DNA sequence: CTCAATTGGTCGTAGACAGCTCTAGCACCGCTTAAACGCACGTACGCGCTGTCC
DNA sequence: AGCGCGTACGTGCGTTTAAGCGGTGCTAGAGCTGTCTACGACCAATTGAG
């Protein structure tokens, strides 16, 4: 009943990545779980970072440092490049 | 374009991510760039995983990614394995690995 | 109905299969008992947590969600069931 | 007649199950066990079949990981495989009780 | 100047309630302050997640209760539940 | 005062303040901070009791981190609660394994 | 610098750890593992420091790094 | 006379488990810290307290690692801990991959 | 010494909470046969040591 | 730690079990929705604990 899921978004991604490849229902499920997990971990870390800085307005910078904390360094580097590129585009828009 | 997923050039729902960040009480206020950044990082990670799992599926000669393939991908990449080292994936099983001690000489 | 001895539903060949996926070639006949023990303790912990969540929900049904939350609280996050 | 030498089948089995991903414990036994343990915590609890299967997936993956650690403990003096002392050791290294 | 707040005084009061003899070193006092903050963190976090799991807005005393029962060892949880019930009943006996 | 109203030493007011400011939820019911303060005072009492007893065992007029570490690690439940915690100047428990000692 | 973690210091630690007999190879292993450890901890701490725009790494930065690492330290503020 | 080799070792263990002060020399550790951090950021400063906290965490981590390693050695039935023991230890902890 | 704790009061809505159903989880039979059991068997790898190395 | 000892547990097989399917019945409480107001947040004015 109006259960939100990243199914459509993950589809879109996969159509970027391997449009010829389907995702099984359960595989999709797992990806949904993963996405929610990493969302919660990053957001919670950003929250604690915000607390430590007495900042009540989580900015992109809090997300950036949270990502640098959570992800291993190369994955973190790539995630940072993607995030800053996206924020740049959104800023130009 | 009207969406914040557009303008960001993202598939992931920037507005949904912003909603969740507000709804999750992670802060009193959530600056508009934070949802975009989080959404993009989400997307990137999903992409990286789906890439590795799709390659595993392909070499499994299967068009549908199944949890087998997600687990294979997540454990074959050391960095994903570090991100997910405590995670258990339903129906993932294990990487095929037999200790050399066990193999016949 | 009172439930008892169902620990024995962990049949020696089951523990063997698990040891196989675990990469164990040869298994001490002692392991099977200790393995039932460890499994019991683990289930105890996860079930206790899931039950406590159901109690807070006032729910009489243990749901998959409650087990997932228990495992995440245990630091053993399970994907595939929600949460 | 024909007989595989000791552990030949065991290796073939390991290859097998590392190829596959199904549940290795027989379901209904596990479900009954779960019900029993929960009854000790609280009578009259209904278990979603999914919730059971989740407990089973967790239990299996956990025990498989434990067996992995235990078999790693085998290593010294080219000692082979696993004994309860190994289990106890691995758990304590984890800091499990 | 920086008026950094701490639970120090309450830790000393409780010490004198358990041991009127002896004192506590400033180092051990700092460790106690840390421990207090950690337990407060863990419990409030648990209760937060319990609320979200139920979609409930309000962390009630019951959220704290179930959090304590999840977090602490069974005996320690038991006694903590006794203490919290006693304290809440006492508070609701006053106004 | 409210801790008065509850018989607590721990500050019900400041616990309520921290629960509000800590964004743990949209709202924090007035019973919650009382209960949590009581739990935070039963804890702390538990350990300060054990540490004072250890100080008696160690014949000391003041609790020092040694005594807290001893109390925490000797009590199996506190050691379960604090197994992933480390304590400044605490040291470790006496631990020598049977094969290391001489026969 | 790294060799500033002297052989006697490592002996003392392992003795606190209850080690009766030590292979000399343990010293370089200990140095390597300690280096890795510090690396991770300091990287997290600096990452808080960088976020705070500070040049001074504070005790709180170290505490928060350890709290992340699952190594929660009492003694310097929670 | 001569103390049979290994008899002072237990005595030292008894001392150093009695003692609780830090066992690495403060300045050499501090300098190792400053070096490692320089690799991540230039012109860094450390609070003395922050350095001591790092040293506390590092030492207590190392003590627990040595404990676990010792247990591995005993499982090897070895009195002498070895690099392979540390490797097995961390592996079971899942620190090293 | 002072500003964080405190109170009586209003607001308005969170969630109590009561009803309502029909999801799906309870029992249940019952046939099939994969898997469990148990027994035989044996050989290989868990026990042992004193050779020997520092 | 080489090599001896030896009996543990692997491979086998034959029998027994009950897991699984699945077909069928039942029902209770999961979850939905609708009504009310107890409640916590905000507030101004107040106090003294840290």
């Amino acid at each position: 009943t109006r259960k939100e899921s990243y199914a459509i978004y993950v589809y879109k991604v996969l159509k970027q990545v391997h449009p010829d490849t389907g995702i099984s229902s359960k595989a999709m499920s797992i990806m949904n779980s993963f996405v929610n997990d990493v969302f919660e971990r990053i957001a919670g870390e950003a929250s604690r970072l915000a607390h430590y800085n007495k900042r009540s307005t989580i900015t992109s910078r809090e997300i950036q440092t949270a990502v640098r904390l959570l992800l291993p360094g190369e994955l973190a580097k790539h995630a940072v490049s993607e995030g800053t590129k996206a924020v740049t585009k959104y800023t130009s828009a | 374009a009207k969406t914040r997923s557009s303008r960001a050039g993202l598939q992931f729902p920037v507005g949904r991510v912003h909603r969740l960040l507000r709804k999750g009480n992670y802060a009193e206020r959530v600056g508009a760039g934070a949802p975009v950044y989080l959404a993009a990082v989400l997307e990137y990670l999903t992409a990286e995983i789906l890439e590795l799992a799709g390659n595993a599926a392909r070499d499994n000669k299967k068009t549908r990614i199944i949890p087998r393939h997600l687990q294979l991908a997540v454990r074959n990449d050391e960095e994903l394995n570090k991100l997910l080292g405590r995670v258990t994936i339903a129906q993932g099983g294990v990487l095929p690995n037999i200790q050399s001690v066990l193999l016949p000489k | 109905k009172v439930l008892r001895d169902n620990i024995q539903g962990i049949t020696k060949p089951a523990i063997r299969r698990l040891a196989r996926r675990g990469g164990v070639k040869r298994i001490s006949g002692l392991i099977y008992e200790e393995t039932r023990g460890v499994l019991k303790v683990f289930l105890e912990n996860v079930i206790r947590d899931a039950v406590t969540y159901t109690e807070h929900a006032k729910r009489k049904t243990v749901t998959a969600m409650d087990v997932v939350y228990a495992l995440k609280r245990q630091g053993r996050t399970l994907y595939g069931f929600g949460g | 007649p024909h007989r595989y030498r000791p552990g030949t089948v065991a290796l073939r089995e390991i290859r097998r199950y590392q190829k596959s991903t199904e549940l290795l414990i027989r379901k209904l036994p596990f479900q009954r066990l779960v019900r029993e343990i929960a009854q000790d915590f609280k009578t009259d609890l209904r278990f979603q079949s999914s919730a059971v299967m989740a407990l089973q997936e967790a239990s299996e993956a956990y025990l498989v990981a434990l067996f992995e650690d235990t078999n790693l403990c085998a290593i010294h003096a080219k000692r082979v495989t696993i004994m309860p002392k190994d289990i106890q050791l691995a758990r304590r290294i984890r800091g499990e009780r």
